[PDB]
RNA sequence: CUUCCGGGAAACCAAAGCUUUUUGGGCUCCGGGGGAAGUAUGGUUGCAAAGCUGAAACUUAAAGGAAUUGACGGAAGGGCACCACCAGGAGUGGAGCCUGCGGCUUAAUUUGACUCAACACGGGAAAACUUACCAGGUCGAACAUAAGUGUGUAAGACAGAUUGAUAGCUCUUUCUCGAAUCUAUGGGUGGUGGUGCAUGGCCGUUCUUAGUUCGUGGAGUGAUUUGUCUGGUUAAUUCCGAUAACGAAC
RNA sequence: ACAAAUUGCGUCUAGCAAUAAUGAGAUUGAGCAAUAACAGGUCUGUGAUGCCCUUAGAUGUCCUGGGCUGCACGCGCGCUACAAUGAAAGUAUCAACGUGUAUUUCCUAGACCGAGAGGUCCGGGUAAACCGCUGAACCACUUUCAUGCUUGGGAUUGUGAACUGAAACUGUUCACGAUGAACUUGGAAUUCCCAGUAAGUGUGAGUCAUUAACUCGCAUUGAUUACGUCCCUGCCCUUUGUACACACC
């Protein structure tokens, strides 16, 4: 049951329910901004499961006397090569974590996997040393051979096993336990691994597809075609 | 024994008794002169109202019927 | 002044950036939580008032950094009712009396409720009853256990005490339907007992106003903000119009 | 008024204008009321109720009683007046919501008696039907009073006469004829309110066997003045400094 058949409010899941899309890496060319969480399980909901951070609290101050409200951080991702963070305030928790979760679908990031001393095998860890600078909270990454797990905080370790790296030597400076910044600038630390400049990647490419033009047949009809 | 904020230990101490059984002995006093006649100790009632089997009380000069013990009361008054 | 498209925890910054990648253009001082304390102790300097100089036992789990929110809490700007005035009116607060309640006192003077929103309220205008108060009385209510045996386990009245009356409630003394075997024992029963700081339910205020709050976004590291407006007009977040989710919902 | 309601259109958008009607310049007042809440109120509304208290010697429960009403004192809520726009006498002659007995004695009329209070007899009415067309008070109309704490004002207190209820004694209320205090407008203060309203002046209803001076609406009589302002105590969210926090207590 799913319960729904998924309806596309834009065209570009229009094109991945028409089965013309098979491919995850296709949105992440051009960075197509996907506001649907219904491609995410369209490709994906096979190894893609959940963890909790926290349900820690906040309060709004009001006329009288208080207001509590609640807010989960969480993250999702594909156990090899995936994740995904988000959080969102509610004034309920179950409608906060049926709910909050929804968002880290727009927040998948590819993850790029990197040897660190040996070119043999399927590699492993990170490209290269990356740091994700957010609010007082620097995760730098630092490459590790084989072996030595992911040392981290006891905290982002759900995060990174469900992304798919094993071995980095990872910390950062500051108040781990103000947690706020450090599940989100390891997010952005795990991020920018496809934005550093590798001489792997100093040949480029064949410059081009853009599949609105390569699909626009199917944009063109305004039938509601199924399939 | 309540518990109340002012009154404790009233003791006005509650002598009521429920039965003495000091007296009243049930008849076994019956005596028969033989063969045949039957002597009726407590002889029984005068009223035709009962069957004459409530054992009518021997007492000082007002005796009265067992059925019910305050009336019946043997003075005798005399109807006219 | 503009916007990072830089950097910061932020306001702010063209350098406070290039101190990012566990980073590097040179050189100097100078800080490691408070308060002890810019105090003592000596030197050194001043004609002096005083300065370059500067600690310690003790004591303390926080002192603060910007930001969001509560103050259309005598603070700015704009708009509302005689729970606010003015223009008044009738009043009460004086008198008499009736009741609210305290205080007083009483055997007991049952008691709840202290601003506005406890105070002719608990409809509370009660002889008793109510009544929860005080003083005399009064009822009996489970069960297996259990032991008389049904030679009366009880239950009722006269009679005179006791009584307020008759209360055989008690009892001097008498007959009596006797059986729920009237049990010491399980424990349940009941209460206008306790606690509104255990609650529920209900109600009052917050409310003669005009406000709350959710799914999309761009604000931002987050708090939460945007929506919900600069104005016009409305009893009105009532609509127009700017129109920065609208289709929002009351 | 069912509003193209005519009106040098205001930021084209909602130009007050009463004015057009001629039951009608709202016929027009309440009820319903959110969001987060507060240690508001109540366990004595309840066989809603946790926990604690008790259980033949009870707080429970029914009887006899008392007391809640007790009074040098503080206070609030209202009525009775402080009289000449009257107190007296009559006379004229006006409502309405309602109201009322079946298994409990209500509403009453009619004759009758009684200073009265009340008492007796025959009725009606389960009610647009009888009470009742409820033929309400204050006013209005000739007088009596001469302002004199006065025939204004009726507290106090005797007395019998009532009557309700088994039962009355800071009291059941009501009668008659005695008794006539305090008080002549009320210190600082402070209440409500803009029209059929305030206020005067009443009736019904509610608690009830009898006890209204309150309470819920009814009805009559019918103002001054406001038709605003943001000072003052208020209050509603826009900028705003803050050490503001359990929010200037």
């Amino acid at each position: 049951e799913d319960s729904k058949e998924w309806v596309p409010v834009t065209k570009l899941g229009r094109l991945v329910r028409e089965g013309k899309i098979k491919s995850l890496e296709e949105i992440y060319l051009y960075s197509l901004p996907i506001k649907e969480f219904e491609i995410i399980d369209f490709f994906l909901g096979s190894s893609l499961k959940d963890e909790v951070l926290k349900i820690m609290p906040v309060q709004k101050q009001t006329r009288a006397g208080q207001r509590t409200r609640f807010k989960a951080f969480v993250a999702i991702g594909d156990n090899n090569g995936h994740i995904g963070l988000g959080v969102k305030c509610s004034k309920e928790v179950a409608t906060a974590i049926r709910g909050a979760i929804i968002l880290a679908k727009l927040s998948v990031v590819p993850v790029r996997r990197g040897y660190w001393g040996n070119k043999i095998g399927k590699p492993h860890t990170v490209p290269c040393k990356v740091t994700g600078k957010c609010g007082s909270v620097s995760v730098r990454l630092i490459p590790a051979p084989r072996g030595t797990g992911i040392v981290s905080a006891p905290v982002p370790k759900k995060l990174l096993t469900m992304a798919g790296i094993e071995d980095c030597y990872t910390s950062a400076r500051g108040s781990t336990g103000t947690l706020g910044n450090f599940a989100k600038a390891t997010y952005a630390a795990i991020a920018k691994t496809y934005a550093y400049l590798t001489p792997d990647l100093w040949k480029e490419m064949p410059l081009g597809s853009t599949p609105y033009q390569a699909y626009s047949d199917f944009l063109s009809k305004p039938t509601p075609r199924l399939h | 024994a309540k518990k109340r904020k002012k009154k404790n230990y009233s003791t006005p101490k509650k002598i009521k008794h429920k039965r003495k059984k000091v007296k009243l002995a049930v008849l076994k006093y019956y005596k028969v002169d033989e063969n045949g006649k039957i002597h009726r100790l407590r002889r029984e009632c005068p009223g035709e109202n009962c069957g004459a089997g409530v054992f009518m009380a021997a007492h000082e000069d007002r005796h009265y019927c067992g059925k019910c013990n305050l009336t019946f009361v043997f003075s005798k008054p005399e109807e006219k």
